[PDB]
């Protein structure tokens, strides 16, 4: 994923949401439950970031 | 429990009718209305939030179904193929349940 | 339809038409060295090599899947 001109690579077990898509200007206004792709609630285990 | 109640429960041609929910619970994450007894999202209708005050369309809008804050639905022209079940969905903390089922007859 | 979760989607949706993915009239061309990648931990000089790794086949079709929408969704994208 880019942002902000750098690239948020992240080989990570995401529980992926049944419809992903991404924003070029996403905003959330502070609604915690809301997912773009993917609504882990926990830090999902992983082994790069 | 949410009890769903169709006003009028038999409705003639081309005239209104008002999904009343009842009894519906206040921390939920969003909610949609269904076509069918089903949960598949191309019978999903309308889907409205609470927490942050937007509603979207399923693929099965019609274009004459509003939506309201307290889950209600307002039909504009009721059609003859509208006839059957609907079922209303309710998620919260990333858990659902479709215990929201309502038909009603057109005459 | 990939993954498996329900998620609070904030976009709007609509089944109402959808098409193939638009098969570019680009092909892939690697002439001009697009397509390759270096080798890891080797520097060669003025040379030519018969290497091996994974690539494109030349000549090949390439594909479109930058899907685009203002506020809806199309369902049958997925
Ligand atoms: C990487 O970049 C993102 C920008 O979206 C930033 O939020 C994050 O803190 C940066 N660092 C790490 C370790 O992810
Ligand atoms: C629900 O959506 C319709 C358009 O489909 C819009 O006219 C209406 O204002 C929306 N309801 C609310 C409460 O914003």
């Amino acid at each position: 994923e880019p942002y902000n001109g750098v690239i948020m690579a992240s080989v990570c077990q995401y529980t992926i949401c049944q419809l992903p898509y991404t924003d070029c200007k996403p905003n959330t206004n502070g609604n915690k439950l809301i997912g773009f792709w993917h609504t882990d609630v926990k830090p999902p285990i992983c082994v790069l970031k | 429990e949410v009890t769903i109640e169709a006003v009028p429960p038999q409705v003639a041609e081309d005239n209104n009718v008002l999904l009343l929910v009842h009894n519906l619970p206040l921390a939920l994450g969003a909610f949609a209305w269904y076509k069918g007894n089903t949960t598949a999202i191309d019978k999903e209708i309308a889907r409205f939030v609470p927490n942050s005050n937007m509603n979207f369309t399923g693929q099965a809008y019609s274009g004459r179904e509003i939506i309201y804050s307290n889950g209600s639905l307002l039909f504009q022209m009721i059609t003859m193929k509208d006839m059957g079940v609907y079922t209303l969905d309710m998620t919260d903390e990333n858990y659902r349940r479709t215990q929201a089922t309502v038909r009603f007859h057109v005459h | 339809y990939i993954g498996d979760f329900r998620c609070i989607q904030l976009v709007n949706s609509n089944g109402a038409n959808v098409s193939a993915p638009s098969i570019s009239t680009e092909t892939v061309e690697v002439s001009q060295g697009l397509g390759t990648y270096y080798v890891l931990d080797r520097v060669y000089l003025n040379a030519t090599l018969l290497l091996t790794g994974y690539y494109p086949v030349d000549g090949s079709k390439f594909r479109n899947l930058a899907l685009r929408g203002t506020n809806s969704v199309s369902l049958s994208w997925f």
